[PDB]
């Protein structure tokens, strides 16, 4: 069913599953037209499909022209993720293929069952978790691949840099949320927070800079820190 | 104008016939129903004064044959049965009469109810989906379960309506998900009428009696067959224009019979406020939706 706190721990046994978010498949930047009105222009897109076990991410990239022509816009990028999520599982071997695909909203669920028919024991699962995965963009080597896409693409990363040789997967994915939900709720102190040392450099082949263990552990406070903080400041508390 | 004979009542029961009802006292001297009118289906059903769980009955039409009731003390209830006899038939008939033991099918002549809720139901597609071919008639009651209800036990007990599901491949064509998923023509005017049901008034007589067993023996999965049936026509940007206008005219007797305490479990909210309001098909069930609001505005 429904994926909550209870059943966390699920997300790292081995069974294959995978995330799928939408948040940043469709992207508008709204402005005035010369008689007034608003208009929208869509900028490049990215749909954000994950296996937290492994870090695998597979980045596919929504170029504008998909768009070019087509009504309903907002409808439409909830069944192109599920057509693009669905030909990513058929170009998988079979054993490669997952088990569940768990989606972060829940209006991808009918999108996605009728585009999987042809694969009746994979379960689309919905979840209760409030993941920041649309944070995604702030991580700058992604918006920076999404950004100069001149045709649809596929790029593959991981999203845990070499962080497995050291921990597990559920110190990982909980690494990667804590970064994330930073990111999101105020960007420019979570990015200052991770680059501040220079003498702290990002691998040509990884995300992330390449903290040590202990470097890593003042990085977590410091991000735990500011999710506190801005929360103060959101509710008066 | 037919008949139905009763060989007796030896339990208190409430006797149904068609959307008539009468009292019958344990051991009062009922013989049967006459001046039924040839021309439709009809349906005699039962619930005994003990066990108000589990209403019953048959459905029949005089033209197939002569039948008649008895009760089984056995398996404890009232037995549709048919005599081949006819003369034997005739004479049983007569007596009971000329000795006043049998209730008037009770009519208006004004009245066009019952047409109107049986136009298009016939008795051998009744006989498809109650498959019992020893008889001519058909039962049915309160507990019976769907063929779709057994896939998600006992064959022989089932009621054998079509399948409708909206999110599988019969209903959705390779490359085009989003747009079958989002209009049904397809599913309904080539899967269904064109290919199952041939026609549009074999469909509309399933869906006709999925109504009435789900009326008549409060049966969930009727129930839930003609709200599909419904929704699939609703959610189709292209059906006939014959097709709307009588869809209309089918419902509104539906919600004109049925009974105003029962509206709670057989009016599905989701699907009436879709059809009414959001479907494809909001502005082409004038009559059934103005009898909806004037009666079930709560529902709304």
């Amino acid at each position: 069913g429904a994926m909550n706190s209870s059943n966390y721990a699920e997300l790292f046994n081995n069974d294959i599953k995978l995330f799928v978010d939408d948040t940043n498949v469709y992207r508008v930047t709204v402005h005035k037209t010369f008689e007034g009105n608003v208009a929208t222009k869509a900028i490049n897109g990215c749909i954000f499909t994950l296996n937290p076990k492994t870090g695998h991410l597979f980045l596919k990239i929504i170029h504008t022209s998909v768009w070019a022509g087509q009504k309903r816009l907002s409808q439409l990028a909830k069944w192109k993720t599920a057509e693009e999520v669905s030909a990513l599982v058929r170009s998988l071997p079979k054993e490669e293929q997952p088990k569940q695909i768990i989606v972060t909203r829940k209006a991808m669920l009918d999108p996605l069952e009728v585009h999987m028919l042809d694969f009746p024991n994979i379960a689309i699962r919905p979840t209760e978790l409030r993941l920041p995965f649309s944070a995604a963009m702030s991580i700058d080597k992604l918006s920076d691949v999404v950004m100069k896409a001149t045709e649809p693409q596929m790029v593959l990363f991981n999203i845990y840099d070499d962080w497995l040789d050291r921990i597990s997967s559920y110190t990982a994915f909980s690494r990667l949320t804590l970064l994330l939900r930073a990111l999101k709720t105020n960007e420019e102190s979570a990015k200052m927070i991770l680059l501040s040392d220079p003498t702290i450099t990002i691998k040509s082949y990884h995300l992330w800079p390449s903290f040590t263990d202990e470097q890593w552990i003042t990085i977590e406070s410091q991000m735990r820190d500011l999710i506190l903080t801005e929360y103060g400041r959101k509710y008066n508390v | 104008m037919n008949t139905v004979p009763f060989t007796s009542a030896p339990i208190e029961v409430t006797i149904g016939i068609d959307q008539y009802s009468f009292n019958v006292k344990e051991n009062q001297p009922f013989h049967g129903i006459k001046d039924i009118p040839i021309g439709h289906v009809h349906v005699i059903h039962f619930q005994h004064a003990d066990n108000s769980s589990m209403r019953y009955g048959y459905w029949f039409d005089c033209r197939m044959g002569n039948f008649y009731i008895q009760y089984d003390p056995k398996d404890g209830l009232y037995k549709m049965m048919e005599e081949r006899d006819g003369a034997k038939f005739e004479n049983i008939v007569h007596n009971f009469k000329e000795r006043q033991m049998m209730v008037s099918y009770p009519k208006i002549d004004e009245d066009d109810t019952w047409y109107n809720l049986t136009e298009f139901v016939q008795m051998d597609k009744i006989r498809k989906i109650v498959r019992k071919d020893e008889n001519q008639f058909s039962y049915v009651d309160s507990s019976m379960t769907t063929v779709q209800e057994n896939e998600l036990s006992d064959p022989a007990h089932s009621l054998n309506y079509t399948v409708i599901n909206f999110k599988s491949r019969e209903a959705i064509r390779p490359g085009h998900e989003m747009e079958d998923f989002l209009d049904k023509s397809y599913y309904l005017n080539t899967v269904m009428l064109q290919g199952i049901f041939k026609n549009s008034s074999n469909y509309f007589g399933e869906l006709q009696f999925a109504f009435l067993n789900a009326m008549f023996f409060g049966n969930y999965g009727s129930s839930l067959q003609w709200h599909a049936m419904i929704e699939l026509i609703c959610s189709s940007a292209t059906v006939p224009k014959h097709m709307l206008d009588k869809l209309d005219e089918i419902l509104y007797y539906q919600i004109k019979t049925l009974p105003e305490q029962y509206s709670d479990i057989l009016l599905n909210e989701r699907v009436w406020n879709i059809c009414l309001y959001s479907s494809f098909q909001k502005n082409s069930l004038h009559n059934t939706e103005k009898i909806m609001e004037n009666k079930y505005p709560e529902l709304l």
